[PDB]
């Protein structure tokens, strides 16, 4: 399976040079990544940056130095010569077009297979807005064409030894890990619930754009929101009798064990009752 | 011994039935006697399976056969559980009764009800054979009253030994599942209030 | 296309065409020669039976006797023997009713091993819209621009 | 929870197969009639045989609360 | 006050009654009284005998926590949840 | 022990006997 | 009839409405449909004592926009029967 | 020596000891003759693939067949039957395993040792060949089970109750109309035979707990 | 003998030659409740505990009362969930529901309101001693 793991540092690195040149607002900083594939999985450690300018008016306006940006590649080799280039990273808020049309040049440079990445000037959203993409040719049903489209996979954070305690240490404030972590977690998959349903808001604006002036009707997505209703709601009802009884056994073990072993801190008013027989010397 | 009062006769399977020695050890007990609770006590315990890969299975049986045939339940009880006959089962009950649990030692104390769980037991474990199966077909000639068929079993639906399928005035009896989800949660009810009793005595003037 | 049949094959027409052209069915040219035709005739018609029960046996959970006998092109003297060799296809096991003319290919299952599928569908929202939130990108192009 | 459907059965295994072992161990520990505390085993001896019972009997209910129940957030 | 009861047992226990045996146990002699009390017990009435059901419906009576408040499980997730906070401190 | 265990109605000893000489009878 | 079958909570169909539309013996639509079903329609077993088609429905139906007004509102007012049942879930 | 004690382990089962045995002398026979009757080794081959019946073993009957030292020149109707009879058990056919029996009988169960056995594998058979019959067959007519069996109604009757209890099948049967309905569903339910032992433990630890403050 | 094995013939019995031992402080008033699980217990010795039954054979037992009044018998336990039947006025014909079915949904909760605070019940009184 290929799994992008990003690490943090790629992100803090363009966090920098987007308060420089204060770049945001529909301006997108093009970046490569770096690490050593030679399977599936892809490994993102080190992170350089490219400086790209494009127009908010204009898609097509894009300009990229080829060997004049690779001198850091060509730096960092000398430094560690294990790692090339396996991808490269975008930031695309709107997510311009410019990236569909040319595969080539980037892969030119990349032996591994095309990966593109999103790191926006805000990031700011609770879920997971950091997405992934593979370039490769996809059949599509819309009745169009089969070109090279974008595939998404998702992606994480690296946590390494030199990182790990690094942000920790800076942070030291919050961390509340324990069994209680459940509420947390499980109020953020409410939450997760809630920011797909924000997402479902846009589904709504989506209808909306069908109802605006000269727009076309994407095929592949009614595919998936038309199974919607038959998948997963009273249609469940007829299982619901065989499924209600397996969590009520994980009821019945649980209470029965529960009140057992917190039994257990008696010897609290044994060793108090001790201390006073203890107070001839006291 | 000391678990005939109580009934238990699990733990006494393969302790008090089960005889490492096949003569007796005088001062504790008798030959005879120590054979006979072997055969009392292991068809309440242990199954059918069991009666044939045990209790035949010990040469202490072999050697009672051939040499005192006067316990009778050799013949009668062990043959008409293994055949599941309950026609020739019904009238051993009295002849073994009297030349066994009268004499008896121990269990004449309390006889009559101990027969009567296990006279329903042999029809009871036949009644998972059948599925269809009418009141008067095969019970006339089993030698036994309908009338009187009724009244034990009827008592014994509180004992909560009756899961199956038992009926009279039309016949119709069949055959039922004990295993379920009923008694999968009666495990808790019966523990409700036995786990509390000692959880709410102590705890007054400690802790 | 009998081999792409075999989800859809009725057996009626196993005898037609077993008729009109056998050349190279009842005897060979190349591989056997046909000095018996017990190796074939007798041999096709007991396996395209195994093949017309996976037929059956999918889109059919239950099949009136009379109903089954006129569709296996077969009496009930012979489908009665049949029955006895599903134990030794080790595929599927038919679950008969002589009383109620019911023949159960499939085998009810507990409700815990359908689990998977029961919170599978939720994952199906998960990716469905987070691979449509691409998607609708594609169609802004005429709302941005 | 999506992967769970021969493992709902295991998961009712380890809470009773290793459970029923840390409730003897628990009683025969405890049975011992020396006591004399001074130091002999006590640095941690017990904890196996009497109070990490208890923990492995949270173990089991830690992971027994970790999915709880109703863990399809409602719906049916 | 004898016959009044007659009717709350039969809920459960006729599907059907005949008009003949109303006489023996209502001590209904005509049909009038027997229709009138079907009506504020809302019964239907039907030729020949009279059929049985006793409907019931959403949100019976008082006492909460059945029928009543919406999603039960919420208080079911609060003793897994909010309960385990009393465990802690 | 219960009820059951105390009551000893000690009915089993004729019941037997009659029911074995009602079949014979009826032959 | 795919369409018709389909409102809330109906999955199955019989053998009326198939058989009377397509002027066909129910003996063969049977396994008419068997060759439809191998072309990736319906996953669905039909039965043939209860008289019962069961459905199991993979196919992708589009030209939508008819459904899409009832269809896309009941994804997000029957889900905010959840936003509002889990704000008590609030306290930790 | 060891084919008489052989002869011993037949009531007393344990028929894997009691197989090599028969193996250690078969091949004794084999290279010495003469004088002595060289059936009498094929006798000991009989019992040899008598101890796989009750076994139940397949691959290492049909090797012995197979093999080109066990096999040679030897044969006879006595190796005929058991040749038949092999195959036979393993197809639980009690109309192909009787039939060979009858013709057979003056040579194969001629002998005291082999009848008592043949007399006790017509029951066990007719407990086989009742296995292999009602797996397939789900919810049929007793009567036509009857037919196959060889006997009326009420005599295969008690035979068909007697294995239901002996946990080999879990099945009932329907008497008045001589019906049958598939039962057996073996299950795993864990919450009871083995949710016993939490119940012992309970009100022995409060005591342990309170005897430490007095 | 009586009360708890439903006998109204072996109850009559008792009270009348005891009845000097109900001369004590409210042990009269308790007779009301055991003459009312004559007829409550009655019917768990009676087969009515069984699902197929016929007023032709509950009058054998029940024959110490009346015939036509049995039918006032079991409507009564069932509106106060003792056992759930159904009589006929012909023959008599009684099937009673058996419940397989529960233990399900909310009917074990209410035993498991109980459960959960039994933890903290004893766990709070270490934090007091």
């Amino acid at each position: 399976h290929e799994k992008v793991t990003i690490a943090p540092l790629v992100l803090l690195s363009a966090l920098d040079h987007y308060e420089r040149t204060q770049t945001k607002e529909n301006k997108r900083c093009v970046g490569v990544i770096l690490g050593d594939a030679n399977s599936s999985t892809i490994r993102v450690t080190n992170s350089f940056a490219l400086p790209f300018e494009e127009d908010e008016k204009n898609s097509d306006v894009w300009f990229l130095d080829h060997n004049y940006i690779e001198n850091m590649n060509e730096m960092c080799k000398k430094i560690n010569a294990k790692e090339k280039l396996i991808g490269w990273y975008h930031s695309g808020p709107k997510l311009r077009a410019s990236d569909l049309k040319i595969n080539e040049l980037f892969k030119k440079y990349t032996q591994n297979n095309p990966l593109l990445l999103i790191v926006d000037v805000k990031q700011q959203g609770v879920g997971l807005p950091t997405d992934a993409y593979v370039a490769i040719e996809q059949v599509k049903d819309d009745g169009t064409s089969t070109e090279k489209t974008f595939l998404h996979l998702p992606c994480t954070i690296e946590a390494e030894e030199a990182e790990e305690i690094g942000v920790e240490h800076l942070l030291r404030d919050v961390r509340d890990q324990a069994a209680g972590g459940l509420s947390i977690r499980l109020t953020n998959q409410l939450k997760s619930l809630k920011g797909l349903q924000s997402k479902l808001k846009d589904v709504v604006e989506y209808l909306d754009k069908v109802i605006n002036k000269e727009l076309p009707i994407n095929h592949t997505i009614l595919g998936k929101l038309q199974d919607v209703f038959n998948l997963l709601n009273n249609l469940q009802k007829a299982l619901t009798v065989k499924t209600n009884d397996e969590l009520m056994v994980i009821y019945i073990s649980n209470l029965v064990r529960s009140i057992i072993a917190f039994d257990d801190l008696i010897e609290n008013k044994i060793q108090n009752k001790k201390i006073q027989e203890q107070r001839v010397k006291d | 011994i000391h678990c005939l009062a109580v009934r238990n006769f699990k733990e006494a399977a393969k302790l008090l039935v089960d005889s490492l020695a096949t003569f007796t050890s005088i001062e504790l007990t008798s030959y005879e006697s120590i054979a006979t609770y072997a055969s009392v006590t292991g068809l309440f315990t242990l199954e059918r399976t069991d009666l044939k890969s045990k209790v035949i299975d010990s040469p202490e049986l072999l050697s009672l056969i051939s040499t005192t045939a006067a316990l009778q339940s050799i013949s009668s009880l062990t043959i008409s559980l293994y055949a599941s006959d309950y026609a020739s089962y019904f009238p051993y009950l009295l002849e073994t009764y009297a030349n066994v649990l009268i004499p008896c030692k121990y269990l004449n104390r309390h006889a009559d009800f101990f027969v009567r769980e296990m006279r329903r037991k042999v029809y009871a474990q036949l009644l998972e054979s059948y599925k269809t199966l009418s009141l008067k077909s095969m019970a006339s000639a089993f030698g036994v009253s309908v009338a009187f068929l009724d009244n034990d079993l009827g008592k014994f639906i509180p004992n909560k030994q009756l899961n199956c399928v038992i009926d009279r005035v039309n016949g119709i009896v069949e055959t039922n599942r004990p295993d379920n989800k009923n008694a999968q949660y009666h495990l808790l009810v019966k523990q409700g209030d036995g786990l509390l009793t000692k959880l709410q005595k102590y705890g007054a003037a400690v802790r | 296309s009998l081999v792409k049949l075999f989800t859809t094959n009725e057996l009626m027409r196993w005898p037609i065409v077993q008729k009109t052209y056998e050349p190279v069915l009842n005897e060979d040219d190349l591989a056997f020669g046909g000095e018996a035709n017990k190796h074939h005739w007798e041999d096709l018609q007991k396996r395209v039976i195994e093949h017309n029960l996976r037929v059956i046996s999918e889109y059919y959970s239950r099949i009136t006797l009379l109903r089954l006998n006129e569709l296996l092109d077969l009496t009930e003297s012979q489908t009665e023997t049949y029955i006895s060799d599903l134990v030794n296809q080790g595929i599927i096991y038919a679950k008969v009713n002589r009383p109620a003319k019911i023949v159960n290919f499939e085998k009810p299952k507990n409700s815990s091993q359908l689990l998977n599928e029961w919170s599978h569908n939720v994952d199906e929202l998960l990716e469905h819209i987070e691979t449509i939130g691409h998607l609708i990108t594609k169609e802004e192009i005429m709302h941005g621009l | 929870e999506e992967k769970e459907e021969s493992n709902l059965a295991a998961t009712k295994s380890m809470v009773k197969i290793a459970e029923q072992y840390s409730k003897r161990i628990e009683e025969e520990k405890e049975l011992t009639e020396e006591e004399l505390k001074t130091r002999y085993v006590g640095r941690q001896d017990p904890k196996k045989h009497l109070s990490e019972t208890a923990d492995e009997t949270l173990e089991n209910n830690i992971v027994s609360v970790l999915t709880a129940g109703v863990n399809s957030v409602a719906i049916k | 006050a004898i016959r009044d009861e007659i009717a709350k047992n039969t809920e459960l226990s006729y599907d059907f009654l005949p008009l003949s045996n109303i006489k023996a146990l209502l001590f209904f002699n005509n049909e009038k009284e027997t229709e009138k009390f079907a009506l504020e017990r809302n019964w239907p009435i039907v030729n020949s005998k009279v059929y049985f059901n006793n409907q019931s419906k959403e949100k019976a009576d008082y006492e909460d926590e059945m029928m009543h408040e919406e999603d039960q499980k919420t208080n079911i997730i609060e003793k897994a949840m909010d309960y385990a906070i009393s465990i802690e401190n | 022990e219960n009820w059951d265990d105390v009551e000893v109605d000690d009915d089993f000893t004729n019941e037997l006997k009659a029911e074995l000489d009602r079949y014979k009878r009826e032959n | 009839l795919i369409e018709t079958v389909f409102v809330k909570n109906i999955r199955m169909l019989s053998f009326e409405d198939i058989s009377k539309a397509t002027h066909l013996p129910k003996d063969n639509v049977e396994h008419l449909v068997m060759r439809a079903i191998s072309l990736g329609l319906l996953k669905g077993s039909i039965d043939q004592v209860n008289e019962l088609v069961t459905i199991s429905w993979v196919q992708p139906r589009i030209i939508s926009g008819d459904q899409i007004t009832k269809m896309k509102d009941r994804l997000v007012e029957w889900n905010d029967q959840v936003e509002k049942l889990g704000k008590k879930m609030e306290a930790r | 020596l060891d084919l008489m004690s052989g002869i011993l382990h037949c009531e007393d089962k344990d028929y894997k000891t009691a197989f090599s045995y028969f193996f250690e002398s078969f091949e004794s026979y084999h290279n010495l003759t003469t004088h002595n009757s060289y059936e009498k080794a094929c006798q000991v081959l009989k019992y040899m693939l008598l101890s796989k019946i009750m076994l139940n073993l397949i691959d290492d009957v049909k090797n012995i067949l197979n093999a080109k030292y066990t096999k040679e020149t030897y044969q006879s109707r006595g190796i005929d039957a058991m040749k038949a009879v092999a195959e036979a058990y393993n197809n639980r056919s009690l109309l192909d395993f009787n039939t060979a029996l009858k013709q057979y009988e003056k040579e194969l169960m001629g002998d005291e040792l082999t009848r008592s056995h043949f007399n006790a594998l017509y029951d066990t058979l007719l407990e086989s060949n009742l296995c292999k019959i009602i797996e397939p067959f789900e919810c049929v007519e007793i009567s036509h089970i009857s037919k196959i069996i060889g006997l009326d109604t009420q005599q295969v009757e008690g035979k068909l109750s007697q294995m239901i209890l002996d946990k080999i099948f879990y099945g009932v049967l329907d008497q008045g109309n001589g019906w049958l309905y598939v039962y057996e569903t073996p299950n795993q339910d864990a919450t009871y035979d083995s949710a016993l032992e939490l119940v012992g433990q309970l009100n022995k630890v409060v005591d342990q707990l309170f005897e430490k403050a007095s | 003998k009586a009360v708890k094995l439903g006998d109204l013939k072996k109850f009559t019995s008792t009270i009348t030659k005891y009845k000097q031992l109900l001369l004590k402080d409210d042990t009269y008033q308790l007779c009301v409740r055991l003459r009312s699980n004559v007829i409550k217990t009655g019917i768990r010795i009676i087969s009515l505990t069984y699902k197929k039954i016929s007023l032709r054979d509950i009058c054998l037992k029940l024959n110490l009362d009346s015939e036509q009044t049995v039918e006032y018998m079991v409507s009564r336990a069932i509106r106060d969930g003792v056992i759930e039947a159904k009589i006929n006025h012909e023959d008599g014909f009684i099937e009673t529901t058996e419940l397989l079915n529960i233990y399900d949904s909310e009917d074990p909760q209410q035993v498991f309101d109980e459960r959960i605070k039994f933890a903290n019940q004893l766990h709070d009184e270490y934090l007091v001693s």
